[PDB]
C-alpha cells in the first residue's frame, strides 16, 4: 500500500493528475463564460 | 485464528488476525496492508455501515409501506426533485453546516483520540466512549449499551458491522434496479415471486 | 486614436450579421429537428451573445469591425489589460512562492536529489496554501534581506 | 488551551501573552519575532479604525431610515458636499495631520520613548509612551487616565482585540454587501428579515 502511493508521488504521475485537473477546470471556465475577450467585473 | 473465512481453506492476509469485529481475513487487493490505512479504513467501513442502514430504512420501508394502502411517500428516486416548504439548495446548505460540524469533530477525533469528548459549552457533558468510532456518551448511549465486556461488543460490533453490509449491499440493490426496472424496489420483489423462474435481470 | 466604440462601428455589425448567414446557410440542408440542427442554432446564439458582449463592455473597434486593445494604461480601459494582468501576476507569484518554499523546505536533507523526482505530497499540501499571501510574506523577506543572498553561490 | 481549532495543537510560537491568542496562524505568517512584533499592531490600528468604520458606515444609515436625521449612504457619502470643501484640498488636509500623527507613532515603534525629548513645549510629556507599544495612554491620550497598564491588560484588551477581530470583519461584509445588493447595510438586514429563507446571498446571486 505504501508503494503504491510512492509510486503514485513520483514527479510524472502527478503531472499527467495536476495538468489534467488543470485542463478541467479552464474548460469548464471557458463553457460557462465563452470569448471573454475583456475582465468587465469593475 | 480459526476463525471462519471467506473463503474456506485459503491462507488469510497477516494484517487481518481476528480482533477486529468482522474480520473474515478478507483483502484479496490489500487495501489494508499498512496499518495506518487500515485505521482508517476500519472507520471508512463504519460510518458506510450506518449511512446505508439508515438508507434501507429510508428506501424500503415507506416504499413497502406506501405499496399497501397506509401512506403517501413517493418514490426515492425521485425524491430529490419534490419541492418541500423552500428550495433544495438551501436545505442541502443547511445540511453543508450541520454535518460539517459533526464530519468536523469526528474528523478530530480521527486524527486525535480523545481530545474532543468535552462539551464545547458546558462542560460537564463529557463523552464517554474510548474507542474511535464509538463515541459513548449520553447523546450517543442513552443508557450505555456499548460500555461491556469484550466478547459482547465484539459480537456487538459484529452485529453492527454484518448488518451494515447488509445495507450497503442492499441500497446499491435499490439503486441499480430502480434504473434498468421501470418501477420501486418491492415490485422488483413482487414481480419474482409472481414467476420467479422468468421475471428476473432477463427480462 | 479614432477607434470608435464597438457597439457602433458599422463594420462590426457587419461582422455578425455574415457569420450569422454563413451559419444559417449550413443548417439549410438537415432536418428542423435533427441534431445537426440543434447544434447548428446553438452556435447561432453564442455568435450574437458573443458579438453583444464585445460591443457593451467598451471594446473599441477599428476600420476592420474588430476589435482593439488599449494597453496604454487608460483606467477608461483597466479590465482589458491591467486588470487581468495584475490577476496573472499574483498567480505568477503563487506558483513562484511555493515552488521556492518547498526547495527550501526539503533543503536541509539527507539527499535533496530524492525528494524532487519523488515529490513529497503532503508536505506540498502544508505549503500549497501560502502562496495565497506571497505578497505579504514576500515583501517582508524583502525588507529583511532573506530574498536574497550576496556572495555565497555554488556548493552552499 | 481552547484553540480556534479544538482537535488542532496550537503552535509553538503562539506561546500566549499577546491578547487574543487563540494559537491561530495556519500560513506560518508569524514565525519570526520582528515580524510578528510589527504585525500585532497592525491588526491594533486596523480594528480601531474597522470599529469606528462600521460605526459610522451603520450608526448614519440607521438614523436616516428612521427619519431622525439625513444623510447619504456611506457608498454615496464620496461625492457630498455641502460648502468650501474640494474634495482636492481635504485629501491634501487629512493626508497632512494623519502624516503626522501616523508618523510620530511609527518613530515610537523604531524608537520607544525618542518622542517625548525634545524642545517644543507643554505636550513633551504625554507623548512619551504609554508603557505598552499599541496602547499609547498619556495624560493627554488618556485624559481619564483609567489604567493600571498590567492587570487589565489581559482582560480589557482581550476586549478590544476581540471587539475588534469582529468589528474588522463586520466592515468587510458591508463593502461585498454593497457591491451585490446595490443598497444600504440595514436595507440588507431589513430585506432578509423580511424574509429570510428567500432572501439569502443564494437569491442575491
Ligand atoms: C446520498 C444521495 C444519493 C445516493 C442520492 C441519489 C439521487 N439523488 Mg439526491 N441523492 C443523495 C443526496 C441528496 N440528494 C439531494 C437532492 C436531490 C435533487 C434535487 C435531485 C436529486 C436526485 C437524485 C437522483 C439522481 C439520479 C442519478 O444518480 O442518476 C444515475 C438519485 C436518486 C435527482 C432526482 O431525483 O432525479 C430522479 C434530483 O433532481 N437529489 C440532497 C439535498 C437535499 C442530498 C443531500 O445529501
Ligand atoms: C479609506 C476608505 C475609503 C473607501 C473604502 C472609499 C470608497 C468609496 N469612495 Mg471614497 N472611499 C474611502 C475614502 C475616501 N474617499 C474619498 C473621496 C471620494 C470621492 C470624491 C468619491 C468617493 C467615492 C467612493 C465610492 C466609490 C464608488 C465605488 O467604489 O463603486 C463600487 C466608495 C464608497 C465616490 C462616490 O461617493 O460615489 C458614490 C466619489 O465620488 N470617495 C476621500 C478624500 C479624498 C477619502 C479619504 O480617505
Ligand atoms: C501566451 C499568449 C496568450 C494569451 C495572452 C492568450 C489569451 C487568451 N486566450 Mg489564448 N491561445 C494561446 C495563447 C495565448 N492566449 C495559444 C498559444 C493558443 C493555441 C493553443 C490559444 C488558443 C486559445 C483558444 C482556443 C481560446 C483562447 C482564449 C483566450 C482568452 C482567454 C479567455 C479566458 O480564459 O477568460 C484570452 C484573450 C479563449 C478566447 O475566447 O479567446 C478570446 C479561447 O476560446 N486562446
Ligand atoms: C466502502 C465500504 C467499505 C469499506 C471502506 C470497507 C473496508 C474494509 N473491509 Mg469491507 N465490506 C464492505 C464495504 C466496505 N468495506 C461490504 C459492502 C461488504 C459486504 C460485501 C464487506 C465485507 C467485508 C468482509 C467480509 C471483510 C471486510 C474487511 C474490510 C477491511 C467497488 C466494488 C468492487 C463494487 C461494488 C458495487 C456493487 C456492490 C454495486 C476494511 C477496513 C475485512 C475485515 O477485516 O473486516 C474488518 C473482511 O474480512 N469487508
Ligand atoms: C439485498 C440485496 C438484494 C436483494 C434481496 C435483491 C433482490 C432482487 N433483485 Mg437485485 N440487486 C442487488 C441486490 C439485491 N437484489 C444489487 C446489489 C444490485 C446491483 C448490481 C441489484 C441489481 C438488480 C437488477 C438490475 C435487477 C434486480 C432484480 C432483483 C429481483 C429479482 C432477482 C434478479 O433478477 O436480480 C438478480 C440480482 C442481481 C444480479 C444482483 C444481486 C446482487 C447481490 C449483492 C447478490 C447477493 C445477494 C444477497 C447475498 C442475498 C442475501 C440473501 C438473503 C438476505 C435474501 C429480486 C427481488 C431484478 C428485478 O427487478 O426482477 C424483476 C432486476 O432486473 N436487482
Ligand atoms: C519554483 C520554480 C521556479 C522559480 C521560482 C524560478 C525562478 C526564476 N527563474 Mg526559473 N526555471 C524553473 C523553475 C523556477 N524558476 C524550471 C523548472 C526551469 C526549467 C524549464 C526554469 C528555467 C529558467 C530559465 C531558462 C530562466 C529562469 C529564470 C528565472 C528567474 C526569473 C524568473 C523567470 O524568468 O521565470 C522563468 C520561468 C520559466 C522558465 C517557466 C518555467 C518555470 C516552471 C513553470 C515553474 C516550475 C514550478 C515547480 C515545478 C512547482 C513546484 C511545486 C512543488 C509544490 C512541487 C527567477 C530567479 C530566468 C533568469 O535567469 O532570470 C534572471 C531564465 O532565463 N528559469
Ligand atoms: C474598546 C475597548 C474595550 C477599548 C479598551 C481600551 N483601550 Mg481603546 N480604542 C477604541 C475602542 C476600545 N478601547 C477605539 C475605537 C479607539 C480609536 C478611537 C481606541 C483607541 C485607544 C487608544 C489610543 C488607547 C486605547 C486604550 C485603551 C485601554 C483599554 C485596553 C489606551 C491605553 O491602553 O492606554 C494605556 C490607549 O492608549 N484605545
Ligand atoms: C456497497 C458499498 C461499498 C462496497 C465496497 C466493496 C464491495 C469493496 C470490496 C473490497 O474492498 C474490499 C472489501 C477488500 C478488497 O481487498 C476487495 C474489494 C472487493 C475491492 C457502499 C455502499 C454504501 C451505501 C450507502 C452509504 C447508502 C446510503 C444511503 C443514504 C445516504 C440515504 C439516501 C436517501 O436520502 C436519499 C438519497 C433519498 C431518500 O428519499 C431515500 C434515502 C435512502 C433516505
Ligand atoms: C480597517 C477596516 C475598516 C475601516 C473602515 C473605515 C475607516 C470606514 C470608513 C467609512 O465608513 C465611514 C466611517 C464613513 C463613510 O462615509 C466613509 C467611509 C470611508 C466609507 C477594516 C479591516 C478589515 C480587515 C480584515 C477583515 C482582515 C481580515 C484578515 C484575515 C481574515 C486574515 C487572516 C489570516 O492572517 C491570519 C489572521 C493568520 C494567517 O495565518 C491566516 C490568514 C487567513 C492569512
Ligand atoms: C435490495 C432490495 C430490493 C428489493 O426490490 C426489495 C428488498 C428485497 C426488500 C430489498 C432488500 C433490502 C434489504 C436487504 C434491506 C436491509 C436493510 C437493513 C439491514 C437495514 C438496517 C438498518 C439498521 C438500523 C436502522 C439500525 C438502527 C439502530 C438504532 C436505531 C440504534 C439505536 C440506539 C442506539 C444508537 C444505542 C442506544 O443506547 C439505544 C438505541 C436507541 C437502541
Ligand atoms: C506601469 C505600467 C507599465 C509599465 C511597467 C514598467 C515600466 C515596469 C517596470 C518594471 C521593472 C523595472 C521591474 C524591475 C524588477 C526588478 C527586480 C529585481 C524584480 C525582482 C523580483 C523578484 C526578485 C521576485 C522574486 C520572487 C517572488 C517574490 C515571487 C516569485 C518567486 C520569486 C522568488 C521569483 C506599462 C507601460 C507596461 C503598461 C501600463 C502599466
Amino acid at each position: 500500500m505504501r508503494d503504491i502511493k510512492t509510486y503514485l508521488s513520483v514527479a510524472p504521475v502527478l503531472s499527467t493528475l495536476w495538468f489534467g485537473a488543470l485542463a478541467g477546470l479552464l474548460i469548464e471556465i471557458n463553457r460557462l463564460f465563452p470569448d471573454a475577450l475583456s475582465f468587465p467585473f469593475f | 485464528p480459526e476463525r471462519p473465512i471467506w473463503f474456506p481453506g485459503s491462507t488469510p492476509p497477516p494484517w487481518l488476525d481476528g480482533s477486529l469485529p468482522g474480520d473474515f481475513g478478507f483483502d484479496p487487493w490489500g487495501l489494508g496492508s499498512d496499518p495506518e490505512s487500515l485505521r482508517w479504513n476500519v472507520q471508512a467501513e463504519l460510518v458506510h455501515c450506518r449511512w446505508a442502514m439508515l438508507g434501507a430504512a429510508g428506501i424500503f420501508i415507506p416504499e413497502l409501506l406506501t405499496k399497501i394502502g397506509i401512506l403517501n411517500t413517493p418514490s426515492w428516486y425521485t425524491a430529490g426533485e419534490q419541492e418541500y416548504f423552500t428550495d433544495t439548495t438551501t436545505l442541502f446548505i443547511v445540511e453543508l453546516i450541520l454535518i460539517g460540524w459533526a464530519e468536523g469533530r469526528r474528523w478530530a477525533d480521527i486524527i486525535k483520540p480523545g481530545c474532543v469528548n468535552t462539551d464545547p459549552i458546558f462542560p460537564n457533558n463529557k463523552l464517554t466512549g474510548t474507542d474511535v468510532g464509538y463515541p459513548g456518551g449520553l447523546w450517543f448511549d442513552p443508557l450505555g449499551y456499548g460500555t461491556g465486556s469484550p466478547e459482547k461488543l465484539k459480537e456487538l460490533r459484529t452485529k453492527e458491522i454484518k448488518n451494515g453490509r447488509l445495507a450497503m449491499l442492499a441500497v446499491m440493490g435499490a439503486w441499480f434496479q430502480a434504473e434498468y426496472t421501470g418501477t420501486g424496489p418491492i415490485d422488483n420483489l413482487f414481480a419474482h415471486l409472481a414467476d420467479p423462474g422468468h421475471a428476473t435481470i432477463f427480462r | 486614436a479614432g477607434l470608435t466604440p464597438c457597439k457602433e462601428s458599422k463594420a462590426f455589425a457587419k461582422r455578425e450579421k455574415q457569420s450569422v448567414k454563413k451559419l444559417n446557410s449550413s443548417l439549410k440542408k438537415y432536418a428542423p429537428d435533427s441534431a445537426p440542427a440543434l447544434a447548428i442554432q446553438a452556435t447561432i446564439d453564442k455568435t450574437k451573445r458573443r458579438f453583444e458582449n464585445y460591443g457593451k463592455f467598451g471594446l473599441l473597434c477599428g476600420s476592420d469591425g474588430l476589435p482593439h486593445l488599449i494597453v496604454s494604461g487608460d483606467q477608461r480601459h483597466w479590465g482589458e489589460f491591467i486588470t487581468p494582468g495584475v490577476l496573472f501576476l499574483y498567480i505568477a507569484g503563487w506558483i513562484g512562492w511555493v515552488g521556492r518554499s518547498y526547495l527550501i523546505a526539503v533543503s536541509g536533507e539527507k539527499k535533496p536529489a530524492m525528494r524532487e523526482i519523488i515529490i513529497d505530497v503532503e508536505l506540498a499540501a502544508r505549503i500549497i496554501p501560502r502562496g495565497f499571501i506571497w505578497p505579504v510574506a514576500a515583501y517582508r523577506e524583502l525588507i529583511n534581506g532573506d530574498l536574497v543572498v550576496d556572495d555565497a553561490d555554488i556548493g552552499y | 488551551r481552547a484553540t480556534w481549532l479544538p482537535g488542532l495543537d496550537p503552535p509553538a510560537y503562539l506561546d500566549g501573552t499577546l491578547p487574543g491568542d487563540y494559537g491561530f496562524d495556519p500560513l506560518g505568517l508569524g514565525e519570526q519575532p520582528e515580524d510578528l512584533k510589527w504585525y500585532v499592531q497592525a491588526e491594533l490600528v486596523h480594528c480601531r479604525f474597522a470599529m469606528a468604520g462600521v460605526a459610522g458606515i451603520l450608526g448614519t444609515d440607521l438614523i436616516r431610515v428612521s427619519g431622525i436625521g439625513n444623510l447619504p449612504v456611506w457608498f454615496e457619502a464620496g461625492a457630498t458636499k455641502f460648502d468650501f470643501a474640494n474634495t482636492t484640498a481635504l485629501f491634501f488636509v487629512q493626508l497632512l495631520l494623519m502624516g503626522f500623527v501616523e508618523t510620530k507613532r511609527y518613530m515610537d515603534f523604531v524608537s520607544p520613548g525618542s518622542q517625548a525629548k525634545e524642545g517644543t513645549f507643554l505636550g513633551i510629556e504625554a507623548s512619551l509612551e504609554g508603557l505598552q507599544p499599541g496602547y499609547p495612554g498619556g495624560p493627554l491620550f488618556n485624559p481619564m487616565g483609567l489604567a493600571k497598564d498590567i492587570e487589565n491588560a489581559n482582560e480589557v484588551k482581550l476586549k478590544e482585540i476581540k471587539n475588534g477581530r469582529l468589528a474588522m470583519v463586520a466592515m468587510l461584509g458591508f463593502i461585498v454587501q454593497a457591491s451585490v445588493t446595490h443598497a444600504g447595510p440595514i436595507d440588507n438586514l431589513l430585506t432578509h428579515l423580511s424574509d429570510p429563507f428567500n432572501k439569502n446571498i443564494i437569491h442575491a446571486l
